RNA sequence: GGUGGCAAUGGCUAACCUUUUAUCUGGGCAGCCGAAGCGAAAGCAACAUGUGCGCAGCCUUUUGGCGAGGCACGACGUAU
RNA sequence: UUAUGCUAUCAGGUGGAUGGCUCGGCUCAAGAGCUUAUGAAGGACGUGCCAAGCUGCGAUAAGCCCGGGGUAGGUGCAUGGAGCCAAUGAACCCGGGAUUUCCGAAUGGGACCUCUCCGUAGUGAUCAUUCAUGAUCGGGAACGCUCCGAAUUGAAACAUCUCAGUAGGAGCGGGAAAAGAAAUCAAUUGAGAUGCCGUAAGUAACGGCGAGUGAAACCGGCACAGUUCAAACCGAAUCCCUUCGGGGACAUGUGGUGUUGUAGGGCUGUUCAAACGUCUGGCGGUAAAAUCGAACUUGCCUGGAACGGCAGACCAUAGAGUGUGACAGUCACUUAGAUGUACGCCAAAAGACCGGAACAUGUCCCUGAGUACCGUGCGUUGGAUAUCGUGCGUGAAUCUGGGGGGCACCAACCUCCAAAACUAAAUACUCCUUGAGACCGAUAGCGAAAUAGUAGGGUGACCGAACGCUGAAAAGUACCCCGAGAAGGGAGGUGCAAAGUGCCUGAAACCUGAUAGUGAUGGAACGAUACGGCAUGAAAGGAUCUCUGGCAUGAAGGA
């Protein structure tokens, strides 16, 4: 706090003097007393009682690295003149790889023809990718 | 823009074009900023030792005897260890393991070099920050300025560009300041005059060096205290040919 | 001798206070006279007990004399002519510093005496 | 929170190297946060705006119009 | 003359604040890093011409000898007397020697005896070797390794948990230590010793699933380094001591070979030729005290004294700083920059030496046991049926082999080869050295600005202070008077100034006196406000300001 501001004050902002002395003024040391009297404050901060679930080991669980076809769409101009895509006879050739993507999703919108080449693909980017011309190629 | 250069004697002998650098806007907030940031992690750890006032075994008498709780000595009433009391531990002192050193991004911390850069080219803010002299800013010198070797070249060159009044300006302002800090080592303090920027290392470090109050850097050596000392822009600085050349692409 | 090693105040006493004698021989040097700093090729000398000097600061500036003796520990030559009337009248030398005088005859009894000036 | 740098083609680097004696300059993409959520998990995976109201501001015949942001819907992803 | 008192100021005393100064402290960084039976550290006692403490030294005793550096003075903290030493080169510093009492690992025996007994003169204890000889012991600020191991506390109680493998203990031990060349980590296919740092990440995991506790790998860096045995085959082909005669070890195996995973080695045959390493060598670097190092001590003024002011003259690869009678680039030491250096340390050219690497063939040989594993108990761990340890019990296999891949087993795939050994660097620490500092500035900073772990306190384990400063120079007050005076006072001196020795400045409380006001008929939060008496009102405050009136305009109000 400002220490300068509270020359004078004696209790320094605390109230009582006999306020701000040990734990007990805060009703116990860290997060104690979640299920009788800090129940509340437990709910509201999310320290409430319980446990829910599994957890699967993280050597065969794994998360992939996403990429919506408006977003490829739409900035694959970028890409081809940064040499991650190249135009052949008109269409743009993506892979995924070479970005770091794993799975293509499919929102936003694709007004070019790409020939998309990822390990894996939403229904709905299939239907938006093979609409505009282009298609989906998976990753053998 | 465009900056006219200066040979030796004094006299403009040819143009040169001026980097992107120089035409940057000033900034006094974050060239302040960089100052600070640069000051603070020059700064050294300090604080008492370990257990000084605590290295007794005092204890309280308790109530019954008509004085204080404090902690006394074993075999005496001398208080001990307690922060009021004397030879005490100080309550709150200064602790070696704080952290002083300041971060300033790498992009902000160029933007404030590249306004300070710009600063020494404004003739109102060199004035106003407290310099002396007659040349027009920016005071760019043909390379050979670096290759002279003798503080007296330097002294020619300087009275040929009508700025070693500002030297002069520092010599004879050289102060014993007051207080602690004559016996802790620093007795003077000392005025900053002209800032001399090389294009790489050569004679006129140190041909320049011994001048009062001068500073004579290369540009990879240039940072944000020198061009703003006191975080206060418009330093009166010499650049060279070479400097200005290697200043195309320098901080941004 | 203190080099640039150390800047601080308390270091350079510190050295200077707790000296060597053969480092607080250097201590006693004075200014040579133009025509012994052009005869010996250096600008300064040890005051020596016998040696010429002429007082230039002081209450004494401008008296010559012989050094009558010489303290390595304080740092002090006594010259001839430089004293203290005490309450009694008799005559006391008044200590000087040899920094405020100048060697204009170098006592050269001694062989030695000129490679300790210079080399 | 106030003040700033940069900004989805994002931000910042950590250790460390460069110190020519702690600053500093230039490097350093490892990593972190943001960038897609929902689900215990398997897994699957969304609007670059479809509509309305409407503040500021602008235009205006001074009563209206356009209306970023805001608000209210509609639609969609996923769990149940 | 109102006493005893009260209030304010002043003078003085007491006191030691404040200010200024500081050879001390503290913190951080960079270095450097073991020592002792050839008797250490530590302690006791002694040691000085006058010497009590501390410091140094040891009956040769604030010291002795030699070489180098230094050179004219020296005789520690600590300028007193009287001497002594020193040009036969002292003092001092660097290197190397000598002396070195007693106790102490203490070690011929014994210690409420720092001494004492035998004197056969001293290898105390435990060990290795042939029995010549050798090793170990104690100490070291922290750091390192091994083992033993709480409670307060938190959970708002408390028991698992936490505190915490902390505190504390025992052993070992070096400049570092430990670890260390996969029976590894991965994952579909890869990497490739260890340590340390960053990150993963407060994630996985544990948990009255509460409070809390809590990784690793991958990845980025620092620094990089690999190898030696046991065995197969050979069989004394070796190693050590030595008085150089010989002696000891050794067939229960010295030495050679060999050293490992898509196996390696041996044995048989063929080919290529020999890399790493050890020793010598000292080009040259590092390297003692230390040496040299520019340029003013010019005029006037002020002053006790210029480093100051005003003129003038200069140096700068040197304007870091400190000292010097006040502020110094040019007075001194320095600095920047160059030199030199005994013993040492690293060290390239060039020589001497054991030797290295591929392939072919395989009813061939070898490849670590109370071990790995498992059962059960306990500790520990994030380690969860899936950490590590170790108590008890049990207990394999042998390349057609064995282990691992987070419960067990089966199968597939991937991966390695334990139960033997060593191994630089990167890392840690701070007794010590150097440097630095938005650090402290004498009730602070270390307890200690050190006659400080001291005085002093405690039977003991242990607890533990206070104390800095004359002045430029002692010029440290002559002579005289009083006084019992070697006290003190007066007078008189010194000094710019008494600053007159625990002496710079010299606050307040407190005490003595003086001055102003008041005061022996008087009522108490010691004041605020208004008006008066007395005193003061030099500076720093007013001069159409103060006093006293007139005139004009005058709000609210208004006789
Ligand atoms: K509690
Ligand atoms: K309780
Ligand atoms: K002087
Ligand atoms: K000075
Ligand atoms: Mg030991
Ligand atoms: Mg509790
Ligand atoms: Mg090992
Ligand atoms: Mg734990
Ligand atoms: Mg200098
Ligand atoms: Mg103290
Ligand atoms: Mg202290």
């Amino acid at each position: 706090m400002d220490t300068k501001k509270f020359r004078g004050s004696r209790t320094c902002g605390g109230g009582t003097h006999k306020n701000r002395r040990g734990a007990g003024n805060r009703g116990g040391r860290g997060k104690a007393g979640g299920c009788k009297h800090h129940f509340v404050r437990a709910m509201m901060r999310g320290y409430s009682y319980g446990k829910h679930g599994f957890k699967r080991p993280d050597e065969v669980s794994r998360d992939v690295s996403i990429v919506n076809v408006g977003e490829l769409d739409e900035l694959a101009s970028y890409l081809v003149e940064e040499g991650l895509a190249e135009v052949k006879d008109g269409a743009y050739h993506i892979n995924l790889e070479n970005l770091g993507i794993e799975k293509v999703l499919g929102s936003g919108r694709v007004t070019k023809n790409l020939v998309v080449t990822s390990e894996e693909f939403s229904a709905s980017a299939r239907e938006k990718i093979e609409n505009a011309g282009g298609s989906c190629i998976d990753a053998e | 823009a465009t900056a006219k250069t200066i040979d030796l004697t004094g006299k403009a002998v040819g143009e040169v074009e001026l980097p992107a650098v120089f035409d940057a806007d000033y900034r006094p907030d974050l060239i302040k900023k960089a100052v600070l940031a640069a000051q603070a992690n020059r700064l050294q750890p300090y604080g008492p030792r370990l257990y000084s006032g605590m290295e007794t075994s005092a204890r309280g008498w308790g109530s019954g005897r008509g004085v204080s709780h404090v902690p006394r000595l074993v075999n005496s009433s001398r208080a001990a260890r307690v922060p009021h009391a004397k030879g005490g531990r100080r309550a709150h002192p200064p602790k070696p393991e704080a952290d002083r050193s300041e971060k300033v991004n790498t992009k902000e911390r160029r933007y404030a070099i590249r306004s300070a850069i710009a600063a020494t080219t404004d003739p109102t803010l060199v004035s106003l920050r407290g310099h002396i002299f007659e040349a027009e800013l920016p005071i760019v010198a043909v390379n050979d300025l670096e290759s002279l070797e003798r503080t007296k070249q330097v002294i020619e060159f300087l009275e040929a560009a009508g700025l070693y009044e500002d030297v002069l300006r520092a010599k004879y302002g050289r102060h014993i300041r007051a207080g602690r800090g004559k016996l802790r080592g620093r007795k003077y303090k000392h005025k900053k005059s002209v800032l001399i920027v090389a294009g790489e290392n050569t004679p006129i470090l140190k041909a320049a060096r011994n001048l009062s109050g001068v500073d004579v850097v290369t540009v990879d050596s240039l940072n944000a205290e020198l061009l703003a000392p006191g975080t206060h822009a418009g330093r009166l600085t010499v650049w060279t040919e070479s400097a200005i050349g290697k200043l195309e692409g320098a901080f941004q | 001798m203190i080099a640039m090693v150390s800047k601080q105040p308390r270091k350079q006493r510190k050295a200077r206070y707790a000296a060597p004698l053969h480092i607080r021989q250097k201590f006693m040097g004075a200014r040579l006279s133009e025509a012994l700093t052009k005869e010996y090729g250096t600008r300064s000398a040890a005051v020596i007990t016998g040696d010429t000097v002429k007082v230039m600061r002081g209450d004494f500036k401008g008296t010559e004399g012989k050094v009558q003796s010489v303290s390595l520990m304080d740092g002090t030559i006594t010259v001839d002519g430089v004293i203290s009337t005490k309450v009694d009248g008799t005559e006391v030398p008044r200590p000087l510093n040899p920094s405020n005088v100048m060697i204009t005859k170098l006592e050269m009894k001694d062989g030695r005496r000129a490679s300790s000036i210079k080399k």
